[PDB]
């Protein structure tokens, strides 16, 4: 939301049959910043490795 | 024809470009997954760069 706050909090696709082309999918933005993050969790420290 | 084997048969179907992601993925799952094809060739699609 710091980032692209219009495209992390609207869902890029509302048909579960009908999903539109789009270059810079609400997923697919949160995919980068699924792969980049770095920080402490409960149980330990959590990173992305691999990006996936 | 060019090749000697008598067992092995060729076949080619048509799969193009289709204009979405999800169309493209679906069209692909229903022709050449349950064609049991082996080997694809790609093709650039319409837009010079995507």
């Amino acid at each position: 939301t710091m980032i692209q706050p219009e495209l992390a909090l609207i869902p890029s696709t509302m048909n579960c049959m009908e999903v539109e082309t789009t270059n810079l999918t609400s997923g697919q933005y949160l995919s980068r910043f699924l792969a980049n993050t770095t920080f402490r969790g409960l149980s330990g420290s959590i990173r992305v490795k691999g990006s996936t | 024809k060019r090749h000697g084997s008598w067992k092995i048969q060729l076949n080619a179907t048509s799969v193009t470009h289709k204009p979405n992601a999800i169309q493209m993925a679906l069209s692909v799952c229903e022709d050449l997954i349950s064609s049991q094809v082996y080997a694809i060739l790609v093709s650039h699609p319409p837009t010079p760069n995507d």
